DNA sequence: CGATCCTC
RNA sequence: AGAGG
């Protein structure tokens, strides 16, 4: 289920319970036409890709695929209701901070991400400790792994040290 | 001082490891940390 | 308290470093790669004093 | 450092007053950070203070040799003797308040090496200086006014940022920028440069 | 590679680095000598006219002064020889080479250069003492600590390559990092293990302290919280007093075992506001962790009010640490007399285990299992047998230590320690290995000349019985030094390899970059992704969340 | 092996089940064996895998091996970044090392391959068949002392 | 008499032990620090050396001559030479030493705290003599000298305090203890088995009252009785290292009180 | 305005858990056969032992900053031992009839079940607990 | 006499070796808990014995106190460490006119000492000093 | 090298006040003041005695930093209190509290044999 | 190299103990722990500073000029 | 002739922080080089601090030319690009 | 045909 | 060449 995603909607809902004053006593605003078509209208203003055809629409429809899973399911008819309590006012906010949330988590062109995943990669590698094997306790745990096993990958080793076929 | 010239150099299988021959005759710890580890020795 | 072992070389202090080196005359015996046509080989490096 | 692998160098110097203190008056020499040593298993260090705590006290050489029948217990034993609790635990007050500290602390003689290169031995600073002839950059060291290497893996983790110009800035103006003149036929630096 | 790629440069300074928990995370303290030596190109305008002549007639050898003076037609004037660096009587366009002063953007740097995080601007304080001044939060992207290590420090000259490092680099920015998509910084070391003791159910602190403690917040509203207790004493908790550093707005809540928003072991964590209601602040919390209260406070409040978050952390919990002390001394690897017992007798009963499978194999009883030889079954076993030992008698010792114990202490916070510590120094260090085994017959089938040839029982193959606290045999000694050999040659080796690796990535992937289509493109504008990481996300303003459709029972899904 | 598969009441549960761990790599003839799954089998060998089961497949292998160096060390790196680099290997329609016979032998900017490995043959091969250089690249404009189309420049601003 | 009570239990020429009762701990604390750091004496702080062929360095000698204690019972009757009007040093704000040793024996020639003699004009005020504790009749080895050997030098004696320099404090350890059988709990004794038998008892004890067992903890007390220790260097003597101590304090508050009438 | 809640409990246990001044009290209402409480308590100034009469009691009142409490001539609401300040948590429904208040004093843990509590407890970071006997 | 002898690595092969000489060669037929636990005889037809286990340590090591009670690498800093501490280096530094002297005012013998330092003159020409040293965690500096 | 001189710890250096009182934006009736080329000796003696009287509502004193001799003393008090006079009530009452166990310690000194 | 004034952690003047401690070693026939506590130096900081120093001083003063 | 019509822009409407940056340090450059300011400056004398205004108030006159990889490009000013961040 | 960073 | 992180 817990999956790095953009947009913490658990965290957005709960600044809209404390900061519009809700209380789970009184019944809330909201209609089912409101939420229902409300989280499908979102749906609909989260750009990533702003291009006027089918292929750059299709392109953006597939990159807001997994997140709009996540906002569906979060936001659910019942749950809205039931568990947050969310009135009229407290929704509509919610729903323009995500929007906003959003458009702000995109990356910015110009972004030297070659070098970022380079880097990323690089780093941990240096700070790695056993390189031989942690599995070591156990004879059959052979298998190369840490900074050797990192070394095989990177260079396309036409022979590795410990080459294994797990079948199913 | 003392140390200095006490010190062994090994040049250039596996010679960098303590190994169990060096009983008595090499210090078990006394080695340069990275670079040349292992290769200079102490009496 | 000055223990001596080394030489004055034109003022400095000059000591001379012990070199680890492979015993002669010794007789070594060992198995030889996976390709490799020959599979043992027995080794002596014949020196003189 | 001490004898047992434990480098540092000084963070703050102490006037005695602002000092914590025992109910003796004896104020440390040196304060060390409880976290230099639960992962690096140095317990000779704590063994050593406990050992030279008794050994100052009873005014003898304290036997720290390997291979020996000497305990923690027999040393904590003897210490007892001195009126100090057994394993060098001391109530401390506070310099500024006055204050009994909370905590009680591991205190007592522990023999420290004062080690080569000190800051001032490394405290380096150019805004321009001498260049090297051949390359018409900055010179190398410190005893010559050198400038520090701004290397390749300095230059990557500035692309990272996107800091395009600071990138051109210590690549041209910080060390060798330099005008040369171009011909727009054979693109080569043959133009003979005949100014005013 | 020497010239081109990388090479010396002017407004440069080196020097070794020392903590400072009075410094703000962003802040550098940069010694005055180094201050007077660097200077910034500042072009005369009315807004600067009066503090530049002041500076210009404050000198080179006065600290907020000035080196050269350019004028027009450009020629400069030195400060330090001048026969007219008294007179000068400046006009608009000169530029004066003002020394460093307060504020100013500086490039810190921490080689090796592994990451975008060891190079961040910092803003300057110019201070006495020769040292580099930082703040401990900032530690950890740079990788350093103040045993010796030294740090660069490079000086913008344009207002443009300033405003790149204001903007782009500096530390508030980069809390929140791109390559695990959390914090990057976080509470550590005095601070990290000094808030788990402020901030204990126990822990009650006086008004006198109290009062001292509100106005070390420099943010401070200047309003007294009610106490928890109001009895025949008014005592706040450490809780209460912390809250005053988090916040309004921020909420968090956590959850980890015996957790029922009850918390009977005060565990866990839950923020409502600027004020904690439960669960003690350690490592989960205040650490580098991911749903952690750095990355709550950097994307709900921002970065600078982050940044602001560690000072007031650190002024509050050093504090009251620097008067309740903290310390750990010999007794804390000490374990109980029958502790002792126990755990003599466990490594006894191991040493049995091992004697049995020895007896069963040279009686050739040892069955033959599936894709290993009859030895390579008995070492197997052998090993496990004398690490199961290591670990039950370390576990002994572990349940032995009070909370009282400043190692104990230390593990629970998450400054400093683990278990295997813990076990080691109290209980028993355990086998040693060389090359994935254990210590092999260097000699002719013995591993020391003071065993008997063919011996494989635990202690002529290197397992040592005794603590550090007990003291290593000579045989145990020797054993333990061919080990840690092994770690140091495994240490050499790794960081030249591992570094040619990243020179490699870092040369492999340097013109990949997101273009203005939102497409992953090189330098021959060659399509690598069609959208940045297959969404078009910034990895920084990116957090773990479940997706609550997946999981479930039908039943649940349904109600 | 330990495996999470849902429950016929919806919720998932842990059903272990037996696997078979070899010292050895031939996808080609073990997946027609029968009594396997062989929408399930896989090897450590990427290159196995791209060879039989095509590029895309290799790409998955490549970034299941990445990932599980940084795994088990404890490590965690976004999956973004292994991505790139995965791609990267990916892209050319095989399998391109990081090497200097791997990436460095790419179509790239002769002044931004010499930069890495073989300096001078690099710009000697260059000289000889009279490459043009786009100038694009990062390495070029950092050689040529000029503000690259990184980040910052990766934009004009006009008046 | 009326605020706060001392009653000595041990008094000295070197050491006085005493009860500070009906204090403050912030009292008992400032006055503690003031003893170490505020109260002034006179030290060497100026070395002129004339010829020195000893085995030692100029400023190895230099270093340990400011240490040498002097006497400072009339210490206020002489000026801070930065107040003085003079140029440089005077009579009025210095005491000038002279130092002169020569190797005239075969055997080691020790050069003492008494070899130390005062040039200056000490205008009738009890300062400057070299403080001689030894029973053998000679202060502090300086200097020990072979037979070529030879050591001659002159000594600029100056007024300060502890903070800035060690070497301007009547100083030695002050002994400091409340509350010894820790009925305020002010601190959480560690242990193994029992607080009570590991930590061992104070000689503080037999002047309070021990704690009745099963008796709530007093929640309300504070810490007043305090038990002190000042032992001094010999520059000052004991008694005066205690009043020029309250009487610093003292000083410094009036200090920031006549601020307040300038503002 | 005035008092939210008045009971008389008996304590059943007492736990010091790993807490040198803190207990945690489990108690019931000699009254009410349906009241419980759960609540962190500071034995160092006001000790709970076994079967003990307790008569809790939630103020409401006796915004703005802390003054010492200079009794010359100030009256608080209390002829009680123990004063706690603290903040509603969750209001959390136990059954068909079963309300359960959360109490936080400062990190000392507060939980009351039963169904008399009513529109009065209503989510506050305004809440007195008052002891006596 | 004979009653000591040269062994090198490659003659150690053929010989029995005790530690210790009484508690590896007595007899047999209650035991302090602080002590360590240490194997026993069981080897028995003992040739030669080491004159001292402490003999396997050189000149660094043999500087530092309890090293049976210190991780392997922490035994392996110090050796390097002990090498960079300034002290005494010899009695006749001031007649001698070397390029860079390190020389401590006041050198100290350590109050903690190995049997080895006899014989490596470290209490007659000392690198350190008996600091009194707190482990406490005080103003965070 | 680039250490400070000792004198900067009690000596003002040129235009260094000994007191600056600053009126605090954030309370009514509070003061800020920075006191210059002083420490935990006077910093705590003072705050320990403006908290024992009644009528002072904060008292508060910090060293910002250790590099520096210099302390900020905050007071809040009463509608008809004047901070500056509390902390006028505090000195005197301190040097009070100070002449009594000077003649106290002459007086039990007098008594003395050694 | 010649015993140092005054004692490093408190101060207490120890420049003057020495050729007494000395005699009370060689003539007395003491140990130096009952040794140190004639001479009044109470406390381990004290102690350490006596029982600790080397006296290089005598060494040097053997070599001529 | 290469451009891109004003009708139809792909690129996002706000404004990168590369873009922010350079816009902020070229304005900088150009205030610290006694060039006019075009906001009311309030008690503000560093260059970048009275940028920031001219940014918040949005009275800055450049334009930023965003090229696409085909060689085309992109033109959007300051006035209209959506300064969020 | 390559093998972390930095000063003497 | 030797060391420091
Ligand atoms: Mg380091
Ligand atoms: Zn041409
Ligand atoms: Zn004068
Ligand atoms: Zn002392």
């Amino acid at each position: 289920a817990n999956w790095p995603l953009p947009v913490n909607i658990r965290r957005i809902i709960q600044n809209a319970q404390q900061t519009f004053h809700i209380d789970h006593t009184k019944p809330s605003d909201l209609t089912i036409k409101d939420i229902v078509l409300g989280v499908k209208d979102l749906q609909e203003n989260l750009l990533v890709l702003r291009g006027k055809n089918e292929i750059i629409q299709n392109a953006q429809r597939d990159a807001v695929t997994l997140f709009c899973c996540l906002l569906r399911s979060r936001l659910a008819t019942r749950r809205v209701l039931q568990e947050y309590r969310l009135t009229k006012q407290a929704f509509d906010w919610v729903l323009s901070n995500i929007e906003a949330q959003f458009l702000r988590s995109v990356v910015h062109p110009g972004e030297m991400v070659g070098v970022l995943a380079a880097q990323s990669i690089g780093e941990p590698a240096t700070q790695m400790t056993l390189n031989t094997f942690h599995f070591a306790g156990v004879a059959s745990k052979k298998v190369t792994s840490g900074v050797p096993r990192l070394k095989e990958i990177l260079n396309v080793a036409k022979n590795m040290k410990t080459p294994s076929l797990t079948v199913y | 001082t003392l140390s200095h010239l006490r010190r062994t150099n090994t040049p250039i299988a596996k010679p960098r490891q303590l190994h169990n021959t060096h009983w008595g005759l090499v210090c078990p710890a006394e080695t340069p940390e990275g670079q040349a580890c292992g290769l200079v020795k102490n009496l | 308290f000055d223990m001596g072992g080394y030489f004055i070389i034109n003022g400095s202090e000059k000591v001379l470093i012990a070199q680890e080196r492979s015993a002669g005359n010794i007789v070594q015996v060992f198995k030889k790669a996976a390709p490799s046509p020959i599979s043992h080989v027995a080794e002596i490096r014949s020196a003189l004093e | 450092a001490s004898r047992h692998g434990q480098k540092g160098t000084i963070g703050i110097t102490y006037r005695r007053e602002d000092m914590p203190f025992t109910a003796e008056g004896i104020v440390p020499d040196l304060i060390i950070n409880p976290h230099a040593i639960p992962s690096r298993m140095t317990v000779a260090h704590l063994i050593e203070c406990l050992l030279s705590k008794v050994a100052a006290l009873s005014g003898n050489e304290g036997d720290a040799s390997p291979f020996t029948d000497i305990t923690v217990e027999g040393i904590s034993k003897l210490l007892r003797e001195h009126g100090y609790q057994s394993r060098g635990f001391e109530v401390m007050y506070n310099g500024h308040t006055g204050k009994k500290l909370m905590a009680q602390i591991f205190f007592g003689p522990t023999y420290y090496q004062r080690l080569r290169h000190m800051v001032d031995d490394k405290i380096h600073a150019r805004a321009r200086g001498p260049m090297q002839v051949l390359t018409r950059q900055p010179v190398e060291g410190r005893s010559r006014d050198g400038g520090l290497r701004f290397g390749e893996m300095e230059r990557d983790c500035m692309i990272a940022h996107g800091a395009a110009s600071f990138l051109k800035e210590r690549l041209m103006e910080a060390s060798d920028a330099f005008r040369v003149h171009i011909c727009g036929i054979c693109g080569l630096m043959t133009v003979i440069a005949k100014l005013n | 590679r020497g010239n081109l790629m990388g090479k010396r440069v002017d407004f440069s300074a080196r020097t070794v680095i020392s903590g400072d928990p009075n410094l703000e995370l962003d802040q550098v303290g940069v010694p005055k000598s180094i201050a007077k030596t660097l200077t910034y190109p500042e072009v005369v305008t009315p807004y600067n006219i009066d503090r530049l002549t002041q500076l210009v007639r404050n000198g080179p050898n006065e600290h907020p002064g000035a080196k050269y003076v350019i004028r027009d037609s450009g020629d400069r004037i030195d400060l330090r020889y001048s026969k007219r660096a008294g007179d000068i009587q400046l006009q608009y366009g000169w530029k004066v080479e003002r020394h460093i002063m307060d504020n100013d953007p500086v490039l810190f740097n921490r080689q090796p250069s592994l990451h975008k995080m060891s190079m961040m601007a910092h803003r300057v304080k110019v201070i006495p003492y020769s040292t580099f001044r930082l703040n401990l939060s900032v530690t950890s992207p740079y990788n350093a600590d103040f045993d010796g290590d030294e740090m660069n420090l490079h000086v913008p000259q344009s207002e443009e390559t300033r405003a790149e490092l204001s903007q782009l680099c500096a530390v508030p920015l980069q809390i929140v990092s791109p390559q695990s998509n959390k914090p990057c910084m976080g509470i550590v070391q005095d601070t990290l293990c000094g808030i788990r003791k402020l901030t204990l159910r126990d822990t009650f602190i006086e008004l006198d302290q109290v009062l001292n403690m509100l106005y070390w917040v420099p943010d401070w509203d200047g309003v007294i919280p009610t106490p928890a207790i109001i009895k025949p004493k008014p005592l706040w908790s450490g809780k209460q007093i912390l809250s005053v550093a988090i916040p309004n707005g921020i909420h968090l809540q956590r959850f980890d075992e015996g957790t029922t928003l009850l918390s009977p072991k005060d565990n866990g964590m839950l923020i409502i506001d600027g004020q904690i209601i439960f669960g003690v602040v350690e490592k989960k919390t205040v650490g580098s962790s991911n749903g952690g209260l750095i990355h709550v406070v950097t994307r709900e409040k921002g970065p600078q009010v982050c940044a602001k978050l560690f000072g007031n952390i650190q002024k509050v919990v050093n504090f009251w640490l620097l008067h309740n002390g903290f310390s750990t001394g010999i007794g804390d690897t000490i374990a109980d007399g029958p502790t002792m017992r126990e755990i003599t007798e466990t490594i006894a009963e191991a040493k049995k285990k091992v004697l049995d499978v020895t007896k069963e194999a040279q009686a050739n009883l040892l069955t033959a299992k599936h894709g290993m030889t009859l030895r390579e079954s008995f070492e197997d076993n052998v090993v496990r047998f004398l690490n199961e030992a290591r670990d039950k008698a370390g576990r002994l010792a572990e349940v032995n230590l009070k909370d009282l114990n400043n190692v104990k202490q230390m593990v629970m916070a998450g400054s400093k320690g683990s278990f295997i510590n813990i076990a080691q120094m109290s209980a028993c260090v355990g086998q040693q290995s060389v090359e994935g085994k254990r210590i092999a017959f260097g000699f002719v089938d013995r591993t020391l000349p003071h065993f008997s040839k063919d011996d494989y029982s635990p202690e002529s193959k290197g397992f040592v019985e005794n603590s550090y606290l007990r003291g290593l045999t000579p045989q145990e000694f020797f054993f333990h030094a061919m080990g840690g050999r092994e770690g140091l040659i495994d240490t050499a080796v790794k960081t030249a390899e591992t570094g040619y690796i990243q020179r490699r990535l870092v040369k492999a992937l340097e013109d990949i970059m997101v273009h203005y289509d939102n497409t992953t493109r090189n330098s021959l504008g060659n399509v690598i992704q069609f959208i940045y990481g297959e969404d078009g996300m910034d990895a920084a303003h990116i957090e773990k969340q479940s997706l609550d459709t997946i999981g479930g029972s039908d039943a649940a899904f349904e109600k | 092996y330990d495996r999470k598969v849902p429950s016929p009441t919806g919720e998932y549960v842990k059903e272990p089940e037996w696997v078979l761990e070899t010292d050895g790599v031939n996808l080609s003839e073990v997946m027609t064996v029968p009594g396997i799954d062989p929408t399930r089998i896989y090897t450590n060998s990427f290159i196995d895998i791209m060879e039989v089961l095509g590029i895309e497949a290799g790409r998955a292998a490549l970034y299941k091996e990445v990932y599980n160096v940084i795994a088990s060390d404890g490590s965690y790196v976004n999956y973004r970044h292994m991505a790139l680099l995965v791609d990267v290997m990916t892209t050319q329609g095989g399998l391109t090392s990081v090497t200097r016979h791997g990436f460095n032998r790419s179509n790239t900017g002769a002044l931004m391959r010499c930069s890495f490995e073989e300096t001078v043959e690099i710009l000697f091969e260059a000289g000889a068949s009279a490459e043009l250089d786009d100038c694009r690249g990062v390495s070029e404009n950092v050689i040529l002392g000029q503000m690259a189309p990184i980040g910052t420049g990766a934009f004009d601003v006009m008046i | 008499e009326e605020g706060p009570q001392v009653k000595i239990r041990e008094a000295s020429k070197d050491n006085v032990d005493f009860i500070l009762s009906n204090v403050d701990l912030a009292m008992a604390n400032s006055l503690r620090r003031v003893m170490i750091a505020e109260i002034p004496t006179l030290a060497i702080d100026s070395v002129e050396v004339e010829t020195n062929t000893t085995v030692l360095a100029d400023e190895f000698i230099a270093h340990r001559l400011g240490l040498i204690p002097l006497q400072s019972m009339d210490i206020e009757q002489l000026e801070y030479s930065r107040d003085c009007f003079c140029e440089d040093h005077c009579d009025k704000c210095s005491v000038v030493l002279t130092l002169q040793a020569f190797g005239e024996s075969e055997s080691t020639t020790n050069v003492y705290s008494k070899d130390l003699v005062i040039v200056s004009n000490l205008m009738g005020r009890n300062i400057g003599h070299p403080i001689i504790q030894d029973k053998e009749g000679n202060g502090v080895l300086i200097c020990k000298l072979r037979k070529g050997q030879e050591l001659k030098l002159t000594c600029v004696a100056k007024k300060g305090i502890a903070k800035e320099h060690a070497k301007w404090g009547p100083a030695a350890a002050i002994e400091f203890e409340y509350d010894p059988w820790n009925k305020l709990k002010h601190t959480d004794y560690w242990y193994e088995q029992d607080s009570a038998k590991e930590w061992p008892q104070s000689k503080n004890c037999e002047y309070e009252d021990p704690p009745n067992e099963g008796d709530p903890f007093d929640y309300k007390a504070q810490a007043d009785t305090f038990y002190m220790n000042v032992e001094s260097v010999g520059s000052i003597p004991v008694d005066q290292v205690v009043v020029r101590g309250i009487d610093t304090l003292q000083k410094k508050v009036a200090s920031i009180l006549l601020a307040l009438t300038q503002m | 305005s005035n008092t939210l809640f008045d009971d008389i409990f008996q304590v059943s246990e007492v736990d010091p858990g790993r807490y040198n001044k803190v207990c945690r009290i489990e108690a019931a209402s000699t009254t009410q056969d349906q009241c419980k409480l759960t609540l962190d308590i500071n034995v160092e100034l006001f000790p709970v032992a076994a079967q003990d009469s307790l008569t809790v009691t939630i103020a409401s009142s006796l915004t703005r900053s802390w003054r010492p409490p200079q009794a010359g001539d100030r009256s608080l609401a209390d002829d009680y031992d123990y004063v706690m300040y603290g903040t509603a948590y969750k209001f959390e429904e136990v059954s068909k009839d079963l309300i359960a208040v959360y109490y936080s004093f400062g990190g000392l843990l507060m939980r009351l079940e039963g169904n008399y509590r009513n529109l009065n407890n209503l989510k506050q970071e305004n809440a007195y607990l008052l002891i006596r006997r | 006499e004979g009653l000591v002898e040269y062994i090198d690595a490659e003659e150690e092969e053929s010989i029995l070796i005790a530690m210790q000489p009484e508690d590896l060669e007595p007899a047999e037929a209650d035991v302090d808990p602080a002590k360590r636990i240490r194997v026993s005889h069981h080897a028995t037809t003992f040739t030669h014995c080491e004159i001292h286990p402490s003999m396997i340590l050189g000149v660094a090591a043999s500087i530092i106190p309890f090293p049976d009670h210190n991780q392997s690498p922490r035994n392996t800093y110090q050796s390097a460490m002990g090498k960079q501490a300034m002290g005494v280096f010899l009695t006749n530094y001031n007649v001698r006119m070397d390029t860079m002297a390190n020389i401590l005012y006041y050198p100290q013998k350590p109050l903690g000492t190995t049997r080895a330092m006899e014989y490596l003159k470290f209490r007659e020409l000392p690198a350190g000093q008996n600091a009194i040293v707190a482990i406490a965690c005080y103003s965070g500096y | 090298m680039n250490a400070p001189d000792r004198f900067e710890l009690f000596l003002l250096g040129e235009g260094e006040s000994k007191l600056k009182i600053d009126p605090d934006t954030k309370a009514p009736n509070a003061v800020v003041i920075t006191f210059e080329k002083e420490d935990h000796t006077l910093g705590n003696l003072i705050r320990a005695e403006l908290l024992n009287d009644r009528k002072v509502l904060f008292a508060a004193y910090k060293v910002e930093h250790p590099f520096f001799a210099r302390f900020k003393l905050r007071i809040q008090t009463t509608e008809g209190y004047d901070p500056k006079d509390a902390l006028k009530n505090a000195c005197n009452s301190i040097i009070n509290k100070l002449g009594a166990l000077k003649t106290n310690f002459e007086t039990e000194w007098n008594l003395q044999t050694l | 190299m010649i015993v140092p004034v005054r004692c490093f952690s408190c101060g207490k003047v120890v420049g003057d103990k020495w050729e007494s401690y000395l005699n009370l070693l060689q003539e007395d026939e003491l140990d130096e722990g009952t040794a140190l506590s004639r001479l009044g130096l109470k406390r381990y900081c004290c102690r350490r500073m006596i029982l600790t120093h080397v006296d290089l001083i005598e060494k040097f003063l053997r070599y001529n000029p | 002739e290469k451009a891109i019509p004003k009708d139809q822009r792909a690129t996002t409407p706000y404004m990168t922080k590369y873009e922010r940056a350079r816009i902020l340090g070229t304005r900088a450059l150009q205030i610290s080089m006694n060039a006019p300011v075009f906001v009311d400056l309030e008690g503000e004398t560093d260059p970048l601090r009275i940028a920031m205004k001219e940014l918040a108030e949005k009275k800055i006159p450049l334009v930023i030319r965003r090229y696409l990889p085909d060689g085309s490009f992109e033109d959007w000013s300051v006035e209209e690009l959506i300064v969020d961040l």
